[PDB]
C-alpha cells in the first residue's frame, strides 16, 4: 500500500498570509492667503 | 498535552484498533519502523494525544494490548504496522476465555488484570495527566466482554472525572456467532451503564450492510470492516490533533449529548461512502454529506432511526468548507424532519469543524448521536435472555465459575429499565 502525500492547511494559515502593507505618503498642504492692506484712516488725519 | 490512553481488548479489539493505529500513523505520515516522513508541521505539532516520544525520534502508541489467549495477539504484531507497538504493552494469557462471561470476569480475569493495571498506570502517569481513555472491545465474546469490562470498572475509581470514550460492537439479531450471545451482552451492560462516560454502538451487520449497499463491495473481509469503524473513530477526534474554526474534543460531545447522566448510547455514522465505480460521479459538498449523513443505511448501528426519536446529534465535520453551509444543513434537517427530532430540546444539533480532511477526500463528517431508537436492541437483547433464561440453559456453564444468578435478575432489571427510560422520550 502506498502513503498518499499529506496535503493539509488551516484557515489561519490560509487567510492570514503577511499582507501588503497600504502606501500612505500624503499630508494635507494648505495655501496661506496673501495679507490683505492698512489701506485705512481716521477722520481727523483725514479732514485736519 | 492532551493524551487519550487507547485501551483494546478480546480478539476482535486487538483486531479493530490495528486498523485504527493503521490510519492513524497514515494520517500523521509515521513510517511502520516508527519514524517520520511527510515534511508537514501540521503532522507533528500534536502528536502526544496518540504517541510518545522514546528518545530515538520514533513514536510509539499509547496502546494497552490486552487478550487472554496468544492467539490473535501473535497476528497483529506479525501484520502490517505491527512492530510500531511496545512488546511491554502487550499483555498474554495463558487459558483464553472460552466465550464465557463468568470465568473471564472472576476466576481467571483477576490475575492478568494486575499486570495489565501496571501497564495502564504507567501510560496514564508517564504523561503530565490524560485527558480520556477509548476502549475497544466486543460484548458478544468472553475476552472482551469479561475482561475489558471489568478493567473500565477499576479504572472508574482511579481516575473519576476523567472522560472515558468506549467502542462496542454487540450481539447480532439475524446471524448468531458465539451462541451464548446475550449473556455475554446483558451482564456487561450492567457494568457500562454505570462506569461509562459515553458508549458508541456497532454491529456486524451494519457493516455488511455499508460494505454492501453503499460501497458495492463484494467480498468484505474483516479488515475492510474494520477500517470503517477505525475511519469513524477517528473523526470523532479529528479536533484533538488538527486546529479548525471551531474546536470540540471528548467532553464537548459528552456535555452536548448526555441530558440525563445513566443513557449514553450512541448511534455512529461515516461520510463520505462511495463506490468505487461511483466516486467520480457524484459531487463533494456539505448539502449531500449531510444528506447521505441522515440514512438509515449509513450508520454502524443495525436499528431503524425513524422508530424512535433523534434525542441529540452532533457532527464532527472535516475538511475546509464554509461555515454557514454546514449551518444551513443542520437547521434544513431539523425543521424539515421535524417529528424525527425531539422537541424539548430547542435545536438538538451540535457541530465542530477539523480544517485538515482525511486523505484522500476533500471533506468528511462524523456521526455520534444519542437517540431513543437504540430501544429495539436493548429489548431485543432482552427477551432472547429471559427466554433462555426462563428454561436455565447453558447456565452450568457461569455459575460454577464462582458467579451466582442473583446478579442474572438484577442485570435483567438493571436493562428493563433503561428501555422504560428510552420509551417515554418519543
Ligand atoms: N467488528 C469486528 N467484529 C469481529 C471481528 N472478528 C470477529 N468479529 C465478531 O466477533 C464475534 C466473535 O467475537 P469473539 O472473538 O468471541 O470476541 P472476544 O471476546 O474478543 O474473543 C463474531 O460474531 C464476529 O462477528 C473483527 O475483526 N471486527
Amino acid at each position: 500500500p502506498p502513503t498518499l502525500p499529506f496535503h493539509g492547511e488551516s484557515a489561519y494559515r490560509t487567510d492570514y498570509v503577511p499582507k501588503p502593507l497600504p502606501e500612505v505618503a500624503k499630508p494635507v498642504e494648505v495655501k496661506l492667503p496673501p495679507t490683505l492692506p492698512f489701506n485705512a484712516q481716521s477722520c481727523y488725519r483725514s479732514e485736519y | 498535552m492532551r493524551e487519550i490512553v487507547h485501551v483494546q481488548g478480546g480478539q476482535c479489539g486487538n483486531q479493530i484498533g490495528a486498523k485504527f493505529w493503521e490510519v492513524i500513523s497514515d494520517e500523521h505520515g509515521i513510517d511502520p519502523t516508527g519514524t517520520y516522513c511527510g515534511d508537514s508541521d501540521l503532522q507533528l505539532e500534536r502528536i502526544n494525544v496518540f504517541y510518545n516520544e522514546a528518545t530515538g525520534g520514533r513514536f510509539v502508541p499509547r496502546a494497552i494490548l490486552m487478550d487472554l489467549e496468544p492467539g490473535t495477539m501473535d497476528s497483529v504484531r506479525a501484520g502490517p504496522f505491527g512492530q510500531l507497538f511496545r512488546p511491554d504493552n502487550f499483555v498474554f494469557g495463558q487459558t483464553g476465555a472460552g466465550n464465557n462471561w463468568a470465568k473471564g470476569h472472576y476466576t481467571e480475569g483477576a490475575e492478568l488484570i494486575d499486570s495489565v493495571l501496571d501497564v495502564v498506570r504507567k501510560e496514564a502517569e508517564g504523561c503530565d495527566c490524560l485527558q480520556g481513555f477509548q476502549i475497544t472491545h466486543s460484548l458478544g465474546g468472553g475476552t472482551g466482554s469479561g475482561m475489558g469490562t471489568l478493567l473500565i470498572s477499576k479504572v472508574r475509581e482511579e481516575y473519576p472525572d476523567r472522560i472515558m470514550e468506549t467502542f462496542s460492537v454487540f450481539p447480532s439479531p439475524k446471524v448468531s456467532d458465539t451462541v451464548v450471545e446475550p449473556y455475554n451482552a446483558t451482564l456487561s451492560v450492567h457494568q457500562l451503564v454505570e462506569n461509562a462516560d459515553e458508549v458508541q454502538v456497532i454491529d456486524n451487520e451494519a457493516l455488511y450492510d455499508i460494505c454492501f449497499r453503499t460501497l458495492k463491495l463484494t467480498t468484505p473481509t474483516y479488515g475492510d470492516l474494520n477500517h470503517l469503524v477505525s475511519a469513524a473513530m477517528s473523526g470523532v477526534t479529528c479536533c484533538l490533533r488538527f486546529p479548525g474554526q471551531l474546536n470540540s474534543d471528548l467532553r464537548k460531545l459528552a456535555v452536548n449529548l448526555i441530558p440525563f447522566p445513566r443513557l449514553h448510547f450512541f448511534l455512529i455514522g461515516f461520510a463520505p461512502l462511495t463506490s468505487r465505480g461511483s466516486q467520480q460521479y457524484r459531487a463533494l459538498s456539505v448539502p449531500e454529506l449531510t444528506q447521505q449523513m441522515f440514512d438509515a443505511k449509513n450508520m454502524m448501528c443495525a436499528s431503524d432511526p425513524r422508530h424512535g426519536r433523534y434525542l441529540t446529534a452532533s457532527a464532527m465535520f472535516r475538511g475546509r468548507m464554509s461555515t454557514k453551509e454546514v449551518d444551513e444543513q443542520m437547521l434544513n434537517v431539523q425543521n424539515k424532519n421535524s417529528s424525527y427530532f425531539v422537541e424539548w430540546i430547542p435545536n438538538n444539533m451540535k457541530s465542530s469543524v477539523c480544517d485538515i480532511p482525511p486523505k484522500g477526500l476533500k471533506m468528511s463528517v462524523t456521526f455520534v448521536g444519542n437517540s431513543t431508537a437504540i430501544q429495539e436492541m436493548f429489548k431485543r437483547v432482552s427477551d432472547q435472555f429471559t427466554a433462555m433464561f426462563r428454561r436455565k440453559a447453558f447456565l452450568h456453564w457461569y455459575t460454577g465459575e464462582g458467579m451466582d444468578e442473583m446478579e442474572f435478575t438484577e442485570a435483567e432489571s438493571n436493562m428493563n429499565d433503561l428501555v422504560s427510560e428510552y420509551q417515554q422520550y418519543q
